[PDB]
């Protein structure tokens, strides 16, 4: 993945970042972008529309989980596979979550992050976080393969 | 298959892109070429250096083939008819890339309209892009 | 889209399928469950066991649906309305599922029709799927 | 990956398959009905049409390299990382091949296998061969993750 240089800048770039905030964010993004996800939350109660989904407390609170994970990924940086092991095994194993869909999640974020961060986001960082998705998503879908 | 509420998200979200339409389709392909490096492979003939005028030019291309597709939602087939016949037949370019340049769109779309790019609107932008992208892809068996 | 040597050999191709078309599209779902798993969480009230006269019950039902398909070949769209309501609205199928279900359909047509199974007739039924897995998957509203 | 019973199932089949005749059919269709990919066989020849394809000499003699790979990957199903290595190299690294072309083919030899051997290509034996084709895609991207 990173050389040192990407994985100072990343990591620099991810103290910025308010993951309750972004992770609803990016949640409630691919549930409305992505509508077949809405299958796999159903407990969440009203996905309804876009401000149903924004709003929901439920999709808030995981969204902030989520995000958490990340983070803890961003301090493994070369052991991705290793802190996502039991994430890995419960949307495969349990949930059956297509990989396809990790992809999508991680390319939200990147969105959200733009959004959130304008100017900022530089190309380059953009390509340093974009390494970073792959890898998460490869991390996740690990029970797959 | 773009419904009553995408088409007036889309022409609204394209109506505040407005002149920077140029600038925003420069810096999706630069984003596209950084991120995910095997898209240069398509423009050899091309210099790919940041600020690359060539790149600025090929962008201002990219935005005015999206701003007549915005006016022809009923039609893409149509209004891109030309384009599929290169992308496509010509260039037989790898259906995977159009996901690549659609995700390099939003993520420049993004960043300058933050106020106005709402999960809706988010949404409605990326049906336009995969309709687009299925034109131009058309043909291709 | 969808040009007319296709449409000649969808044709053909559906015309050898002949009465067979609910048996094929039947083993096509049993092909699908076996080989990718993630697809029968879609159907928990069925019975997914070889045999079972559910899948037999249901492969029916695609073989007739594709069938009105082969009809209406220049109203895809409007032949399939019904279903992209049920399959995008309704069920929240992935759309990937619908890739798995194509692929499963044409090892099935490879695997009874080896002479009439060419590399064009081969390459039109993939851009057929194709098209009506884009007419299901068009409305997630 | 594959079950000793799966890789019995696999092994015990494989032995019927005429590399020559499936390879250069398999890589044939490939080309015939995913387009784009010619853009990396433009020295084959002529890939004007289906049948200049199909009878392209090149195209036909590529099929049997492609093939004995698969049959070397056929031997061990335990190490295809190992065993690919040296050609996810030259696929990602050289080629710059989209992993997504990596199981275009595995699906069309899929298709290909069924179309030569009708009733013996089984549902039960089709889904153990998805099995090895997705292994193999894998090992061929490994280098891209
Ligand atoms: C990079 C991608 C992803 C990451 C890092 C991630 C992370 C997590 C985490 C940390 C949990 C907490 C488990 C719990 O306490 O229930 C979780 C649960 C869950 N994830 Fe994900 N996830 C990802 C993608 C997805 C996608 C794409 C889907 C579906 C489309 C999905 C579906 C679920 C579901 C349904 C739950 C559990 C809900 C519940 O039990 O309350 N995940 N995920
Ligand atoms: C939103 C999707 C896209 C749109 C609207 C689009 C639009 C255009 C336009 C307007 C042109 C100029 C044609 C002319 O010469 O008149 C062009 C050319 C071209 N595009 Fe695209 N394009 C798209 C996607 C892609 C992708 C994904 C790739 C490959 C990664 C690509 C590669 C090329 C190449 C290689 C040329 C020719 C450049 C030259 O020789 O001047 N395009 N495209
Ligand atoms: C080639 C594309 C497909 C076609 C033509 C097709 C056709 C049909 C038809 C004709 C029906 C029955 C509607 C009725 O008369 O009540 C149906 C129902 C259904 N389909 Fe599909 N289908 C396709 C793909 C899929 C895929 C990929 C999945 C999911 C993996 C799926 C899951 C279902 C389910 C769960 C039902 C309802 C079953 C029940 O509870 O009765 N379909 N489909
Ligand atoms: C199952 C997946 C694949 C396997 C096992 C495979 C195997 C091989 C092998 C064995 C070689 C020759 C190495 C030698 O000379 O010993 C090769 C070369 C090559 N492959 Fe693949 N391949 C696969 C997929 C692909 C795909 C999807 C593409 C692009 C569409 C591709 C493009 C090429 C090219 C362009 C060459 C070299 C051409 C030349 O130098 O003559 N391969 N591959």
């Amino acid at each position: 993945m990173l050389t040192a240089e990407e994985k100072a800048a990343v990591t620099a770039f991810w103290g910025k970042v308010k993951v309750d905030e972004v992770g609803g964010e990016a949640l409630g993004r691919l549930l409305v972008v992505y509508p077949w996800t809405q299958r796999f939350f159903e407990s969440f109660g009203d996905l309804s529309t876009a401000d149903a989904v924004m709003n929901n407390p439920k999709v808030k609170a995981h969204g902030k989980k989520v995000l958490d994970s990340f983070s803890n990924g961003m301090k493994h940086l070369d052991d991705l596979k290793g802190t996502f092991a039991a994430l890995s095994e419960l949307h495969c194993d349990k949930l059956h979550v297509d990989p396809e869909n990790f992809k999508l999640l991680g390319n939200v974020l990147v969105v959200v992050l733009a959004r959130n961060f304008g100017k900022e986001f530089t190309p380059v960082l953009q390509a340093d976080f974009q390494k970073v998705v792959a890898g998460v998503a490869n991390a996740l879908a690990h029970r797959y393969h | 298959v773009l419904s009553a509420a995408d088409k007036g998200n889309v022409k609204a979200a394209w109506g505040k892109v407005g002149g920077h339409a140029a600038e925003y389709g420069a810096e999706a392909l630069e984003r596209m070429f950084l991120s995910f490096p095997t898209t240069k492979t398509y423009f050899p003939h091309f210099d790919l250096s940041h600020g690359s005028a060539q790149v600025k030019g090929h962008g201002a291309k990219v935005a005015a083939a999206l701003t007549k597709a915005v006016e022809h939602l009923d039609d893409l087939p149509g209004a891109l008819s030309e384009l599929s016949d290169l992308h496509a037949h010509k260039l037989r370019v790898d259906p995977v890339n159009f996901k690549l340049l659609s995700h390099s769109l939003l993520v420049t779309l993004a960043s300058h309209l933050p106020s106005d790019f709402t999960p809706a609107v988010h949404a409605s932008l990326d049906k336009f892009l995969a309709n687009v992208s299925t034109v131009l892809t058309s043909k291709y068996r």
